């Protein structure tokens, strides 16, 4: 959370960039929040068509639903390759 | 009602979706401060200034609000 969230703001920004202690310390707790919300909103989606769990696809609905749809993209590509690994072993 | 509490289990493939977006939003959320401030200049400094910023004028980022205030 404090050593893969530097990673991950070293890797968005261009390689000369910096960030202050200050702003990657906003960052993560918004990382933070971000995935509260995410379930908190998925988990309300769910009920919403009132099926015990959380899918995959409730969580996808949620991010489009929450204005983040630029993301479902590469996240079904990431759920494919995933649910092909866990078919094999 | 002690085997049906451990209803609305949170699933293999859920825990690895939640992290996978989590991670492009702590991507989406660093690289639109910068954008948003710098626009395609190089080796600038992101201080806290262009986050609460990029709070301010982003609509999908409105639940940071009180989590990312205006001064720190």
């Amino acid at each position: 959370p404090n050593a893969v969230i530097g990673r991950l703001i070293k890797e968005a920004l261009p390689e000369s960039a910096s960030v202050s202690k200050e702003a990657r310390a906003a960052i993560a707790r918004a990382a933070s929040v971000f995935a509260i919300f995410v379930t908190s909103s998925s988990t309300a989606l769910a009920h919403k068509q009132n099926h015990k769990t959380i899918t995959a696809k409730d969580i996808l609905q949620t991010l489009t639903e929450l204005d983040f749809e630029s993301f479902v993209p590469s996240l079904t590509q990431d759920l494919e390759v995933y649910r092909k690994v866990v078919k094999e072993k | 009602m002690k085997s049906s509490m451990d209803t609305g289990l949170i699933t293999n493939e859920v825990l690895f979706l939640m992290t996978k977006c989590t991670e492009l939003f702590v991507r989406h959320l660093a690289g639109a401060a910068y954008t948003e401030e710098f626009g395609q200049r190089p080796g600038e400094a992101l201080k806290y200034e262009h986050l609460s910023q990029v709070v301010n004028k982003n609509k999908n980022l409105e639940f940071l609000l009180q989590i990312v205030p205006q001064k720190i």
